């Protein structure tokens, strides 16, 4: 029948089908649908590494691919601002998204813009004890 | 000055209407909201 | 505004709930109410909105 | 449908308030159910009374 | 005579758990579609 | 006795009409029972109910 879609163990079930059953079909399906990873850098964006500051410089545009979903990150160094857009709502996948984005920003010399608010009326991303979730947080927490 | 405060309240209502994106140009009475909620008219008359 | 409107709306809510208990309406009706008072300087508006 | 609405109203009035008139109407209904016996009236599917 | 007998039976009627269960089952499961249509008819607003 | 009254009201609400606010209370009570059934069973024996 296949494996029902549950985020924390879809890849694990694919590993089962590959290992114990012997057929690498579910692993291939997972790679096709929700597993691409990597860091796709823009061709027109060139970064220069300054050893004095141990940081990169120059405009950066990265499209993180993780299967059927892609995440676009643009860094405006003139304004020292970052814009991130993505379509991932699952828990550990989205966790990997802002983990990679934070790593890229740290390599770029700045950090995330986090605000502690008691509630957001708009559709934003907020961090909770269980992790990161998209929506309107009604509890005082951190919103990216 | 009353026109000024009227304009102030008008904008402070308009931008929250836009935030909610509820295209309600004219504010309506509570009975109208209840009738729009699927409430029976007879029980409205009874509660009246 | 809180006192007057919540008094009226709570009365309406309890009336509708006990009318549901009486057994005509299929579902009880839930009411919510909030008031946002923007300051004349427009500073705390972002906190509230 | 009139009988079904009456039965629902009587049941939901007897509940939430241990009334007497609702008990009277339920007693009428039970009298009817007893009256439905004493014969067979097979009542196949689609006609279940 | 039937009406008088009905009154005599109903005046002294005593609640029964089995009868209450049957009536609950009817009004909650058996006649569900009929009450759904009734609620449909009740909760509709028509403007001319 | 407050918990007993709350549970009685929740079961009464679950009948007649199948809402979600009352099944929520049923689920809260089930969660409490699940938490309770992880320690000594004689704790429930005696003392406060």
């Amino acid at each position: 029948v296949g494996v029902p879609p549950i985020d924390p163990e879809i890849q694990c079930a694919a590993l089962m089908i590959a290992d114990i059953k012997g057929d690498y079909s579910v692993l291939q399906l997972q790679a096709n649908r929700r597993a691409y990873s990597g860091k796709q850098y823009d061709a027109y964006c060139v970064q220069t590494y300054n050893e004095v500051t141990k940081l990169y410089e120059g405009d950066l545009r990265v499209t993180f691919n993780f299967g059927l979903d892609c995440a676009r990150l643009e860094i405006f160094w003139d304004k020292k601002a970052y814009i991130l857009e993505t379509s991932i709502t699952q828990k550990h996948v989205l966790k990997i998204m802002m983990d990679e984005v934070s790593k890229e920003l740290i390599k770029c010399g700045m950090r995330f813009n986090t605000e502690q608010v008691q509630g957001v009326r708009h559709m934003v991303l907020f961090k909770t004890e269980s992790g990161f979730e998209w929506g309107k947080p009604n509890i005082p927490c951190i919103v990216y | 000055l009353d026109r000024l405060y009227a304009v102030r309240h008008d904008i402070v209502d308009q931008m929250i209407k836009h935030d909610w994106s509820d295209n309600k140009d004219s504010e309506e009475a509570i009975g109208k909201v209840l009738l729009f909620a699927g409430v029976p008219s007879n029980i409205i008359t009874a509660l009246e | 505004k809180k006192l007057k409107y919540e008094a009226g709306l709570t009365y309406i809510e309890q009336e509708l709930h006990k009318f549901f208990l009486k057994g005509e309406i299929p579902q009880p009706y839930k009411i919510t109410f909030n008031v946002v008072a923007v300051r004349t300087d427009g500073s705390n508006i972002t906190t509230q909105w | 449908m009139s009988d079904k609405n009456l039965l629902k109203r009587a049941l939901l009035g007897y509940s939430h308030k241990r009334q007497k008139s609702m008990l009277y109407i339920l007693g009428l209904f039970k009298f009817l159910m007893k009256l439905s016996d004493e014969t067979f009236q097979h009542e196949r599917l689609g006609q279940f009374s | 005579e039937v009406l008088a007998a009905a009154n005599s039976f109903a005046e002294n009627y005593s609640a029964t758990s089995q009868d209450m269960d049957l009536f609950q089952t009817l009004t909650s499961c058996t006649f569900s579609k009929e009450y759904a249509w009734k609620d449909f008819l009740n909760g509709i607003h028509c403007d001319v």
